[PDB]
RNA sequence: AAGCUAAGUUGAUAAUAAAUAAAUAUUGAAUACAUAUUAAAUAUGAAGUUGUUUUAAUAAGAUAAUUAAUCUGAUAAUUUU
RNA sequence: AGAGUAGAUAUUGUAAGCUAUGUUUGCCACCUUCGACUCAACAUUUCCUCUUGGUUGUAAAAGCUAAGAAGGGUU
RNA sequence: AAUAUUUAAAAUCAAAUAUAUAUAUAUUUGUUAAUAGAUAAUAUACGGAUCUUAAUAAUAAGAAUUAUUUA
RNA sequence: AGGUAAAUAAUCUAAAGGGAAACAGCCCAGAUUAAGAUAUAAAGUUCCUAAUAAAUAAUAAGUGAAAUAAAUAUUAAAAU
């Protein structure tokens, strides 16, 4: 391994706040996902767009895409995940059996939110 | 008649305080030093001669040191100076050789023109000498050490073997053209270069040399001569400085 | 627009006094501070071109202020370039042989930029183990500021140096 | 913590007082910072001992019963307590030097060992073995005075300092593990290996 | 004496010490028993 | 013969002093005891360190003269120190 | 574990375990001269010289083991 | 206080959220630190400077390390 | 093993620019030509160097601060 790729196996303070914003910004996108359907589907029983946003009835999702992605144990929100989970991804050939997230490739993009129970 | 100034409180209402010593000063320079009590004379090396002991029978080599018109020209001071010295000159000479500046030196101290002026550090003032007392070769004792200083012998562009006691190459077995030489003088790539200070050939001599603990042997001023067990470095008629030994008492 | 005018007052080498008696930094922090009106990023008119730097005058250095155990672990080196010839010497040592202030001056030479005006920036620092110093007078002084000294001290630091 | 909650019992021959340094030192640490601005004056008939308290350390004085009692604002802290207790053991081994006088006893056990006072009482030449005259200066506050040759006493307002004089005298030539031989800074015994000689 | 990365105490007069950044060990009753943190 | 040389002659191994590494100690609590302290105070300790001695380099500073018919240098000539 | 008159840890330390160096024999193919003479410079994992701890196996002297130490020397 | 274990949100406890809604069910999150061990050859090598705070006292400093966060 | 052989994805090959000190292959982000007002990605905000103020705990080792070195020993802290 000659070849320098100086990677550190930790964050810094900065990559956290923009990973925290990164899960946030997904979570909201799922959000606002159900949203528009509780919406479109308020829309044609017959309601109207304020209405239909003041509704105490919402309408959930039915795909099963989105169904299981609003589901916390599938899909957690960045509020309910564990800092490790965070910022820790698992892998089983390392040393406790976790690595930096940064070291996933393209992490910024990709989404890892769900780890083993016990590892 | 007060003129205009204006005072900043940054340093007006400042504590005083005073800086500590550091080494970097002559004044801890000085006190570190070890210099000896008593000023020095200027000689001049006539040649040498063998000194045959009367009681003993022993011979041993002594140079010649002539002194003439030794004469204490200034002092140096600790408090205008940093350090404690008596300059002394040295012989006499042609005004038409002396410098006009340093002929009006001369004059103010009211002594001669003089062939040279050295100076001789001492521990304290109690070793400074008046100025203008002349010093004779009674000024040192018959068997006591002294420390000798002087230019050495020049020798031009000196080879490896004459300057660093190199054992060249074999003078035979095949040895091409280069006998009188060091071989080696480095490693290969790694330095990529010659070290500093690299053993090499040169030029020595003119030099200045420090022969310690040399005896006197023989103090008489009827004919104004020093003599010196040994050998004293320089050529004919060089200057040499004679000071108390440090080392030996 | 802005720039017609009359600008040598802008471009006038002040000189700045810290007392480390009274000022609370340690010595990184106030080397840094002391590079930047150094270098004249404090100036509005400053440009990376020009060497607008102003002149600080550090005095009672004797009371800096070192954390940790860095008085006697930091390590300074100078090698002179002969292999074998590397010298480190303790913080310790080089106040007791150099000066508090050589700790600061070099802490600052680092923070100024590696160009041509380096050396120049730094000569501008000039630094004092105790309050004698013979740029008492160089100080920015105010005339509605002269009322707290009293006047036989201020006979005392004018009239009489040395 | 303990021991600094212990009473000391001054006798009125001895007074204690407190008092406040003009120059306080202020010795530097890591998360911990020390202040030193306060001096107790221990006076007796034997001579008088002084000790730069902290400025954290305050005593309490009673003059019903001779009792006094050192106290710090917060004991909380371990390096408060810490200090406290030497303080209270300082203070009362200083009040037992100026009331009595601390002594330690020097005993030389091989032969021809022995230690002689010279320059009229100021030096201690030890004659433990050796071709080069040994000793060192008795210094101020400690006097020394021999009985016999083999055995010496020593005295002084200091606990620390007798001791400390005891301790570098006995450098000189500690006791052998095989035949006891060297210098007994008091009633301590080495134990004696067996005697088998090759 | 005794230069081990691992010191224990053998004689129940061993007694732990904290000097110079660094763990000793030193028993009266045998002198076998010291050792350093090294 | 002079000169150069060592196979020859002379000298030097640079003290005193300061803080120290391993190690040996006093008082002493935190922690009733014990603990040389990875607490506050007090001491020892190496051919090592800082120094010292010696050579080379720059010149802070100092003495003196400052329009010259014997002020300062250089070119030029006879040379070896 | 076991020797060490006794006792694993004065000295020695099976076989297995965790490491450090890249000074030997290897492996990959990114990259196509051993010895002698002369001069050596650097490191310490210290052979001698300096200080020190342990050694029922330190009585003395010689020794064994270990810590600090690269100033000088090492046919 | 002494002694012997582990350093765990699995179980238990606390808190948050979605459903039936003063309660119950379900889901999610929360369980130690420092030092020694520590290692070679041109030159100290976090990129360098340098970074741990202090009342009397400044218009004013007090991590620039680690962990979880905010604007 | 910067080894060898295949499988999936990306980049370099044939890719400018920002960031990782320097860097073909890593994180961003793809150069029609201008300008430079505004959002910005990765990454950062004591100075070198464009940009910062805070909250709650731990560290006293300069550990660490952009390449985490293990078995074990010591000290101390929580729960049973
Ligand atoms: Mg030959
Ligand atoms: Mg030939
Ligand atoms: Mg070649
Ligand atoms: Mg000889
Ligand atoms: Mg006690
Ligand atoms: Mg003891
Ligand atoms: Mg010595
Ligand atoms: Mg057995
Ligand atoms: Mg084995
Ligand atoms: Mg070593
Ligand atoms: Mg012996
Ligand atoms: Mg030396
Ligand atoms: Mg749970
Ligand atoms: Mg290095
Ligand atoms: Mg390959
Ligand atoms: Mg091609
Ligand atoms: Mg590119
Ligand atoms: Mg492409
Ligand atoms: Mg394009
Ligand atoms: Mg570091
Ligand atoms: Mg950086």
């Amino acid at each position: 391994g000659g070849l320098l790729w100086k990677i550190p196996w930790r964050m810094s303070t900065h990559q956290k706040t923009r990973q925290r914003e990164r899960l946030r910004n997904v979570d909201q996108v799922i959000k606002q996902l159900t949203l528009g359907l509780h919406v479109q589907r308020c829309q044609d029983k017959g309601l109207t767009y304020q209405e239909a946003m003041e509704s105490k009835k919402k309408y959930k999702p039915r795909s099963k895409s989105l169904r299981l992605l609003n589901k916390p144990s599938v899909f957690p929100k960045e509020n309910q995940m564990s800092s490790k989970d965070k910022y820790w991804t698992f892998d089983k050939k390392a040393v406790g059996y976790r690595k930096g997230i940064h070291k996933v490739p393209k992490w910024t993009k990709i989404s890892i939110r769900k780890a083993p129970k016990f590892f | 008649s007060t003129r205009p100034f204006l005072v900043a409180p940054s340093i007006a209402n400042s504590i005083t305080t005073e800086a500590p010593a550091i080494n970097h000063s002559p004044e801890l320079a000085n006190a570190r030093k070890w210099l000896p009590k008593r000023c020095g004379l200027i000689t001049r090396k006539k040649g040498m001669m063998p000194y045959f002991d009367k009681s003993t029978g022993e011979r041993s080599a002594a140079t010649i040191l002539e002194v003439n018109n030794v004469e204490v020209i200034m002092h140096r001071t600790s408090e205008v100076n940093g350090y404690f010295a008596c300059q002394v000159g040295y012989g006499s000479r042609h005004l038409s050789k002396v410098s006009r500046q340093m002929l009006g030196h001369f004059a103010s101290k009211v002594v001669n023109p003089k062939e040279h002026v050295a100076e001789f550090r001492v521990k304290d003032e109690k070793g400074l000498i008046p100025p203008g007392t002349l010093l004779k070769p009674s000024f040192f004792k018959e068997g006591q050490y002294v420390d000798v200083r002087s230019v050495s012998k020049g020798k031009g562009f000196t080879g490896v073997m004459k300057r660093y006691g190199f054992k060249g190459l074999r003078a035979s077995h095949g040895t091409s053209i280069m006998h009188r030489h060091g071989g080696s003088y480095g490693q290969n790539q790694d330095p990529g270069r010659v070290l500093p200070g690299r053993k090499m050939p040169g030029h020595m001599g003119n030099e200045h040399v420090t022969i310690q603990n040399v005896k006197v042997l023989k103090v008489d001023d009827e004919n104004n001569v020093i003599w010196v067990k040994g050998s004293v470095a320089g050529p004919k008629n060089s200057f040499v400085k004679i000071q108390d030994a440090i080392k030996k008492t | 627009s802005q720039k017609i005018g009359h600008s040598g007052l802008a471009f006038a080498r002040l000189w700045h006094h810290v007392d480390v008696a009274r000022d609370k930094r340690t010595l990184g922090r106030l080397a840094s501070a002391i590079a930047i009106t150094l270098i004249g990023r404090h100036k509005p008119v400053y440009h990376p071109s020009q060497d607008c730097g102003d002149y600080v005058v550090v005095t009672n250095c004797q009371k800096i202020r070192v954390t940790g155990k860095k008085f006697e672990q930091k390590t300074y080196w100078s090698h002179s370039g002969r292999p074998g010839q590397l010298k480190l010497q303790t913080m310790n040592k080089v106040v007791a042989d150099k000066g508090f202030g050589e700790i600061l001056k070099k802490a600052v030479s680092g923070m100024l930029p590696k160009n041509k005006l380096r050396k120049q920036r730094l000569d501008r620092l000039k630094v004092f183990d105790g309050s004698e110093n013979p740029y008492k007078q160089n100080i920015t002084a105010f005339a509605h500021e002269q009322s707290s000294i009293p006047e036989p001290l201020k006979e005392s630091i004018f009239n009489q140096l040395k | 913590s303990q021991v600094g909650s212990l009473p000391l019992y001054i006798s009125p021959e001895v007074q204690v007082s407190i008092n406040a340094l003009s120059m306080p030192r202020i010795i530097r640490k890591g998360r911990t910072s020390m202040n030193i601005s306060q001096n107790i004056t221990v006076k007796g008939p034997k001579g008088e001992l002084s000790v730069e308290v902290p400025d954290f350390l305050h005593l309490d004085k009673d003059e019903k019963h001779g009792k006094i009692n050192v106290t710090v604002q917060n004991s909380e802290d371990k390096h408060q307590r810490s200090m406290w207790g030497t303080v209270r053991s300082l203070i009362n081994n200083h009040i037992i030097g100026v009331t009595e006088g601390h002594l330690a006893v020097l005993r030389f056990v091989g032969t021809g060992y022995r230690a002689q006072l010279e320059n009229d009482g100021k030096f201690v030449n030890v004659k433990v073995g050796a071709s080069i005259k040994q000793g060192l200066d008795v210094p101020e506050g400690i006097v020394v005075k021999t009985p016999a040759p083999t055995s010496l006493i020593i005295e002084g307002c200091n606990k620390q300092q007798v001791l400390l004089f005891a301790a570098k005298l006995r450098k000189f030539h500690p006791p052998e593990p095989y035949k006891g031989k060297g210098i007994y800074v008091n009633d301590e015994t080495i134990k004696l290996k067996d005697k088998k000689i090759k | 004496f005794k230069v081990r990365t691992s010191v224990k105490k053998f004689c129940s007069d061993c007694y732990l010490v904290r000097r110079k950044g660094r763990v000793y060990i030193y028993c009266k009753s045998n002198k076998k028993h010291k050792q350093r943190q090294g």
